[PDB]
């Protein structure tokens, strides 16, 4: 008659590591490391991301002719942008504080696009119909940005223009405009008719006087001229004033906007889907409660810490024999 | 660490599937394996709380890693890269060692539970049985099914040999 | 006859947590987490902070008429600034590298304010008494910054001015100045009398030529004009040169200064007191030796690490029964 | 627990003993009473104290001013700064939380060990001269007086006194 | 210690034994001498070595160039950079310091355990054939020669007499 | 007859610390903390660093007359620069995005310096021989940067110049140029002969129109004038265009360049040597496998984590006793 004492065992092959010994077989074990994603770009909170498709941010807000099929989303948790999207500033130039603008657009709570300066009633003394270029083609024909208007002289006359908008919205208003720099002094007068011009934009906070820099630049998209792009946020109740004797690419559409800081921009070919997630990576979403992940260093949301490990298996049972 | 598992009790029983620790009786009424009710429950409850602690204590902030910098901001871009790589090394090392440390403790925890189970029956059958050395006890008086009960239940308190 | 062995117990209800078990009662325990502050803004080393009261940094160094506060501290460990302090640049404009100036003023070892260009002897060819504005009221009457002088034409005449200061102090000298941009070309000549003017400031390191940008800005504090503010640190032995044909708001007072890097600026309503502390937060000071604190993420000094935890109770005794 | 002593074969503690953490409860002809172990309790206090002091003293920080200021056109570096703050926030919160969980488990096992060891030092000293109850209590076979209990607490116990 | 063996009921160590960490000291008719345990010491060395290698090998860092340059008008981001450096400085200093304190406590308990276990493997093998002194030493009742000591070290100890 | 059981001991005095007890003597112990360096600046991969000697980065790429003696390295893992090196922009001015340029030059995979605009054939309508200054002395005589040419008027005439280079190299081309700001309107015409001038530089990405700012600056190196320095990277296949009516310090030499990000710049007096290292600090290299080091916070390469500790001794043996 006997009574022995022992412990459990089974068919388990789960191995774990200890400080003292390596590859120890164990009866039961869990995994602390998450290495699995759904391969989709999902919603970050309750809100879906803004997918720009074939366009990037620049081409989206400026109103590139190719970015028509895209945006009137009231809000987004983050912005998706394919690595194959080249449609941005079609007219060669410099987008001032571009990266900064992207960061502030990365996530918005409300976003309505309104016509700040209606094309028909705002510019009676200038021509708002000849402002097109081969650099911005819409169906083989010469076009231009939808949210900007390229004002030129109205038959050998360019009077000092002076329009202004006052923010009656209940939120910040993103206003974009452009300054055109002709290639030759011949084009300057052919376009504005005054050889020495200036443009001034001003609000309660913004102020700057632009001077057209006339010279021959290397050809980009058939253009030896350049067109710089500027933007500013107009506080509620504040007003922004435009004044120019030429070279001003005026705003046609603006954006009433309420931004909620703390988001980013994903560049990925990964499909967008109608799914919920608390953590998003360029390769796909992560639905896990585990403390660590080795899927991707770049992440958006409340995510597990990125670890270089290949396996973090935590023993729960005992040795197997 | 406690000498019980992989120690004086060389192997485990594929036969016992009720719990982590148990017994294997061998009397006149037959044989069979029977896992300990109370002992296995505590282990499961405590090991579960352990896994939940390593997980639940990690609640992170809503942040968007990843920043954009132009060709004239290579420095702050490399600063940003440094802050990312820094966190990468701190977490990789801590996680790796956390698992190594806690795996050593978990195995010692099961070893302990077995040792303690062995000790609770040994200090209960001083003369009424002898130590084999294989974690098995050999009775001197005859022990039936209702007898084994008083050992498992710890109520071997009115000893009749 | 017996001899038993056991362990201590008591009326203690102190609970702690373990990896294996939760809410375990113990006989004795200490707290690693500091969650208590004195609710005061104290001295950071031996030196007290500089409290600006109703003014912010800008209004303080420029010499805003309202900002007559803590006339002359020789030094400070950090700067306190109430969330309700709006008295800064009363004349609408842009403070260039403002945030940077604040960071460099945050802590100073020596700080004396001297008259760099005495008002009576420095400007014989210009008027240094008409430079006032409704934007900077001192008792309902039109005033201006105390540390700057708004030079205007002396009766239909604004000669090229050219003053310069050489740093004979034994430390860096903070020099501030202003460039005024009139709203209309009418105001330009009414103020300086020359229609096309320029201002040049230069030292051994600094150099920049300012051109007045004349245009109508939206009204801020009755002003359609703007006034930009500039500053620079003049090395010991070096000299700074001012040259202008108008639009220059010259320095009247400067600051001999020795800065010790590594401090910050607190924005809080918390009262300032005569107490010692090694760690300071906006909500109050922290007098503790504990490794962690959950009082405030923003801290100044040698402080405990900010933790999100609500309790870090470390068991010292044993189970209680 | 991990050593089987506390909350194990010795079910509860004694509110009666207030001299130290571990001790004895004699029951002879001269009376009863509780008496904590001198040497054993001292070491625990000395070692537990050094433990708390290690978790604290090893944290000497740098004089730094967290918190920076950025204007509306520096939102990026502001978010970088925010990331470096939140990053440190998560690393310390997690490490501190787990440090306390881990060390609390070890501290409780440390006391459990001290009791087990105290029980073993007395058991391997009274082989035949007493019997194991199982409740962490020993029953003598020869009569044991006050000067007798001393030789057990002091570890100076003569064993050439085998009676029945 | 934690297991009671080292610095416990076995007060000191033997400068005489130099073959390994744990061993025996026989005293029979054929003579005396120290002899370290083959199997026991090997495992300790193998496991302690893997321990040191784990604390080291798990630290593989990224190729990065700490240190940045900023001009007089970039004092803020310079102080940001300083903060990210000091931050990592405090996290690693504290973790390393505590890692060594914790693992040193465990390593000493690990050796204490190995001794206790070695003592127990011999004790549960000589129930009646010997008695406990209390100094971690056993006194035989039957005569034990060299080939006898072998059956204890090797764990192959028969029990056919008194 | 007896058989005792015990443990090892020896003459060891190695002490370690535990959570429970301090200064505990042990039989054996290793050190986790590295506190020893070779006191040399070594190679970071297989490649040696670029030592600038008496010059700093600025003086090196611009072609300061004093920085003639050691450049044409095809590549470097990092850049060393002595704390005593002051020879940079000898003509007082502002180096735009200077720190940024340094960071992008810190490590290069290929680096050849070629003459982008040959001095003899490129400027027929301007004088490319009078552009020297006392601020940039080469043997007591007035000189100038080697990689730049200070174009002045050719006898009372400064025609609109318009040169351009197209990147036919298989890599980025670093192009540096300068804009000169005379002290007086008298010097302006004496130098260019047109009172109101402009300079324009442009590529497919870069574009800027410079306007000379004429005024009297405090004297630096005898100069009341200033000369600002600008640079840009021209993409392969792209072209950069220069156009000016004066005040333009044109490029003479450029640099075909392939950069590999992720390095830095060391400022130290420490000697450079022909040795291999995986981790480099200003005080010397670190050849160690240990996880921690207390030699220097600033490090380059795959290095151990910098710790404030003075000793991290990890016990391996057991307590030591008689
Ligand atoms: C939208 O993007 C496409 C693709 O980049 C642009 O078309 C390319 O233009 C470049 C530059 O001349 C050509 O070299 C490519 O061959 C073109 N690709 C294709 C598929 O045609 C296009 O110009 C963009 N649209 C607008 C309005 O800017
Ligand atoms: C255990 O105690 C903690 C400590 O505050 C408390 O927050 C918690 O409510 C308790 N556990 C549960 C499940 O309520
Ligand atoms: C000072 O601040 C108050 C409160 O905002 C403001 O109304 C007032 O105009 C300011 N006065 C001056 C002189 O700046």
């Amino acid at each position: 008659d006997t009574l022995c004492i022992g412990y459990h065992a089974n068919n388990s092959t789960d191995t774990v590591d200890t400080v003292l010994e390596k590859n120890v077989t164990v009866t039961h074990s869990v995994n602390l490391l998450e290495d699995k994603h759904n391969g989709k770009l999902c919603k970050l909170r309750g809100v879906a991301p803004l997918h720009l498709g074939k366009c990037n941010i620049a081409g989206w807000i400026l109103g590139n002719p190719e970015c028509e099929s895209l945006s009137t989303a009231s809000s987004w948790s983050y912005i998706v942008e394919t690595p194959s999207s080249d449609n941005g500033t079609c007219y060669p130039g410099d987008f001032i504080d571009y990266e900064e603008l992207r960061e502030q657009l990365s996530s918005v709570s409300s976003f309505e696009r309104f016509e700040i300066f209606p094309k028909t009633s705002s510019w009676p003394n200038h021509d708002s119909n000849k402002g097109v270029t081969a650099a911005c083609p819409h169906a083989g024909a010469k076009s231009f940005y939808k949210n900007l208007i390229w004002l030129v002289k109205k038959g050998n006359s360019y009077p000092k223009l002076s329009k202004s908008y006052i923010n009656d919205k209940g939120k910040e208003v993103l206003v974009l405009w452009g300054i055109h720099h002709p290639s030759t002094s011949a084009d300057q007068q052919s376009l504005y008719q005054n050889a020495d011009t200036y443009v001034f934009v001003g609000s309660s906070r913004y102020s700057k006087k632009f001077k057209p820099e006339i010279a021959i630049r290397p050809k980009v998209r058939e253009q030896e001229g350049r067109m710089n792009y500027y933007w500013t946020l107009v506080e509620p109740g504040d007003k922004i004033t435009f004044e120019a004797t030429g070279n001003l690419v005026v705003p046609r559409y603006a954006f009433a906007m309420e931004r909620n800081a703390g988001s980013g921009i994903i560049i990925s070919d990964t499909p967008v889907h109608d799914c919920n997630t608390t953590c998003q990576t360029p390769k796909g979403a992560i639905n896990t409660s585990l403390p660590f992940q080795n899927i991707h260093p770049i992440t958006i949301g409340k995510c597990p810490k990125y670890v270089k490990s290949t396996k973090l298996r935590l023993a729960t049972g005992l040795r197997n024999i | 660490l406690f000498g019980a598992i992989a120690g004086f009790i060389e192997g485990g029983w594929t036969g016992m599937v009720d719990g982590w620790y148990g017994y294997h009786h061998q009397n006149e009424q037959g044989s069979g394996y029977a896992a300990d009710l109370k002992s296995t429950q505590n282990a499961i409850d405590e090991i579960t709380n352990k896994v939940n602690s390593v997980i639940e204590k990690m609640n992170t902030q809503f942040t968007a890693v990843g920043k954009e910098f132009n060709h004239l901001e290579k420095r702050i871009e490399n600063l940003n890269k440094k802050v990312d790589d820094g966190f990468l090394d701190i977490w990789t090392y801590n996680a790796e060692l956390l698992v190594l440390l806690e795996n050593e403790r978990t195995l010692d925890y099961h070893d302990s539970n077995v040792k303690n189970l062995y000790e609770k029956v040994r200090s209960q059958l001083k003369n009424n049985a002898k130590e084999i050395g294989n974690g098995c006890f050999e009775f001197y008086h005859k022990c039936d099914n209702t007898c084994m009960e008083s050992v498992k239940n710890g109520t071997y308190d009115y000893p009749k040999y």
